[PDB]
């Protein structure tokens, strides 16, 4: 199958100045008719995809004119004349010269804002769950920017890998801030086999890693 | 022009679903019909197409002809069947009408998310996130409710029966190894009210019609 | 036969009118790359030359001194040249519509500016989605249309050349 | 007139052949609703009736015993009926092609099996923005082409009925 590759996969953009996203094809799409067939789709959060740019050089009725596209035949550029805070979503390029049709991997466009230092919180396990034979420990990360962050768990200063799951939420309505969830569930026995539970947070906005810990039993 | 798709259904591996991508306001027989799915962590992938007028089809080839496509002219309804379901088939399936002469696919349905799993109905477990004594850093304080071990999607969480809406974060659930979904919802609130006033999380699990209210410094 | 040379002038006149009709039917501006049997404006002057060379045989048919038979022979030579020209033209145009064209044969302005956007020689959509599209049911119809026009014109060119060859004695 | 009535049978034969040719050209499967000039299958039996009422006129040009003139009358009257029927069908079909067709005239299956979807009367897309489409340059062109074919057929039908009304006296 023909493989579609995008660069980059994500691009935080700031209002006004920049607009850049590219697609390329591995077979140099050309039917010798002088026109290169392309489509641009947009999937807004929580709803169906919509078409933004058809045949790479024309706009659809009702879409704001601040959109454009151009290329030579192998390397392509989508240009937004004035980027706003409402054209969020995943942009897909596509080719329809030959069957089978192929689609790009997607580029998630988000808003760039000022750096905000993370706030870190820890929550000890509840007694009811321990009594039930299980234990879920949650390490909280309220607000931060950018999305990239690394969280490493230490238990008696030993990093434990494989028994955790991460979650990330979408942008707020007007705040445009990010949040992160870290989940981990262990048995009561494994829980009781160690004492110190610590979250070491590394981030661009933090001068040095911060550690939050608690001692089982004593409050 | 309207395109109204069938509702969401949760099934088990090896079963099948029939989605109705009913549309009105145009000549159904004068447009192509295609089905396209969107799986998590992957882009968009074309699985096949049908021409309702005479039964013409096109296949991508990667999926080796296992899908069956049919048409019902009496109601202008198309049907998509998926047998031998695998975990990698979890996706939202859209129907779309081809509009000739350049405007390929202007109108799309809302999609139907199909989740394949060998799970069963199970009520959610709601746990308190009690503030600690050392959680007196000042400024604000985070608190929340843990909505654990529920299936299938979706769940809704509110605070004080909806009175608290600003500052709410409900964590999306992506996956889990045991097969049950769990999530936490947190809210930042004034710390000074924690000693005399409490909060309650309202959890609603429509597939099981189960509601639970679980009640601080400790 | 020569004995009924009277009733070959009505035939020649009607044939000229039918050439006029096919020329009028070809002048329709359908596309930029127009057939070669139209941009050369063959049927018009061919029909009009047939009409003169027929009307002149029509109402005299007798033995006059010089103009009559001298014109009659130069006109018959002209007609045979026109017939072989039409033969070659039709045998090239059938290939032009049923096999990939090789001669562009550019057309006139007053008819290009009406329909300058469409192609007819190879109108196959690039995207396979438009296989059941109006533009190809339409193209198959229009190809059948040139096939029918050219087949009737072929049949009639053979009939004219047959009766000319049967009356050249 | 009668002075040269012996050379009118050729005109009848050629006119029958023109009717046959136009019928064959209308046979082409252009759209879902074929014109009434071809759904009734008039041109075929019309051309055959012409050819037969012809090839009896130019037999001997003498006063036969009984068969030639009694049939010249019965066959003549039947051709009069056919001519007036062609008049009525043509004045119906002009309105059909230039006003919205009030009657269906569903076409036949072995021909529509190729192009069963397009309509030739109202090629108007719902949304006016789509009006800059190939399928309407195409439909307007086809409408003008059908208008031209039917107009030349109308011309030739009046010509044949005029020559008939002139000679049958």
């Amino acid at each position: 199958d023909i493989v579609m590759t995008q660069t980059p996969l994500s691009l935080p953009v700031t209002p006004g100045e920049p607009a850049s996203i590219s697609c390329r094809s591995s077979k140099s799409l050309l039917h010798s008719n002088g026109i290169t067939y392309l489509y641009w789709y947009l999937q807004k959060p929580g709803q169906s995809p919509q078409l933004l740019i058809y045949q790479m050089s024309n706009l659809v009725s009702g879409v704001p004119d601040r959109f454009s596209g151009s290329g030579s035949g192998t390397d392509f550029t989508l240009k937004i004349s004035r980027v706003e805070a409402e054209d969020v979503g995943v942009y897909y390029c596509a080719q329809n010269l030959e069957l089978p049709y192929t689609f790009g991997g997607g580029t998630k466009v988000e808003i760039k804002r000022t750096v905000a230092a993370p706030s870190v919180f820890i929550f000890p396990p509840s007694d009811e769950q321990l009594k039930s034979g299980t234990a879920s420990v949650v390490c909280l990360l309220n607000n931060f920017y950018p999305r990239e962050a690394k969280v490493q768990w230490k238990v008696d200063n030993a990093l434990q890998s494989g028994n955790s799951q991460e979650s990330v939420t979408e942008q707020d309505s007007k705040d445009s801030t990010y949040s992160l969830s870290s989940t981990l569930t262990l048995s009561k026995a494994d829980y009781e086999k160690h004492k110190v539970y610590a979250c070491e947070v590394t981030h661009q906005g933090l001068s040095s890693p911060v550690t939050k810990s608690f001692n089982r039993g004593e409050c | 022009v309207q395109l109204v798709q069938s509702g969401a259904e949760v099934k088990k591996p090896g079963s099948s679903v029939k989605v109705s991508c009913k549309a009105s306001g145009y000549a159904f027989s004068y447009s192509w019909i295609n089905w396209v799915r969107q799986a998590p962590g992957q882009g968009l992938e074309w699985m096949g197409r049908i021409f309702p007028g005479d039964g013409d089809t096109d296949y991508n080839g990667k999926f080796k002809g296992r899908v069956t496509i049919t048409a019902d002219k009496s109601t202008s309804t198309a049907y998509m069947e998926l047998s031998s379901l695998r975990s990698e088939d979890t996706a939202v399936y859209y129907c779309a009408r081809n509009v000739f002469d350049g405007y390929w696919l202007v109108y799309w349905g809302q999609g139907t998310l199909v989740t394949v799993s060998s799970a069963s109905t199970k009520g959610p477990s709601v746990f308190p996130l009690a503030p600690s004594s050392k959680s007196t850093s000042g400024g604000t304080a985070a608190l929340g409710c843990l909505v654990k071990d529920y299936f299938p999607e979706p769940v809704t969480v509110s605070w004080n029966s909806g009175a608290l809406t600003s500052g709410v974060h409900t964590f999306p659930a992506v996956l889990q190894s045991s097969g049950l979904y769990s999530l936490s919802s947190v809210v930042t609130v004034p710390s000074s009210s924690l000693g005399t006033q409490t909060y309650i999380c309202n959890v609603n699990h429509k597939p099981s019609n189960t509601k639970v209210d679980k009640k601080e410094p400790k | 036969f020569m004995r009924e040379s009277k009733t070959l002038g009505a035939v020649q006149i009607m044939n000229g009118l039918f050439h006029i009709a096919l020329g009028g039917l070809l002048m329709i501006p359908a596309g930029i790359y127009a057939p070669i049997c139209v941009t050369v404006w063959y049927p018009l002057w061919g029909g009009i030359m047939y009409i003169i060379s027929g009307s002149l045989l029509a109402a005299t048919e007798k033995n006059s001194r010089k103009c009559l038979v001298k014109g009659k022979m130069i006109m018959n030579s002209l007609s045979l040249f026109a017939a072989i020209s039409g033969m070659i033209l039709s045998i090239m145009d059938i290939l032009n519509i049923k096999i990939s064209h090789f001669l562009k044969m550019e057309s006139l302005n007053f008819i290009r500016a009406h329909t300058p956007y469409i192609n007819i020689y190879n109108c196959e959509p690039a995207n396979p989605s438009e296989k059941n599209s109006p533009s190809t049911q339409y193209c198959y119809s229009i190809q059948s249309l040139f096939l029918g026009i050219l087949s009737v014109m072929l049949i009639f060119a053979f009939f004219q050349e047959l009766v000319i060859a049967g009356i050249v004695e």
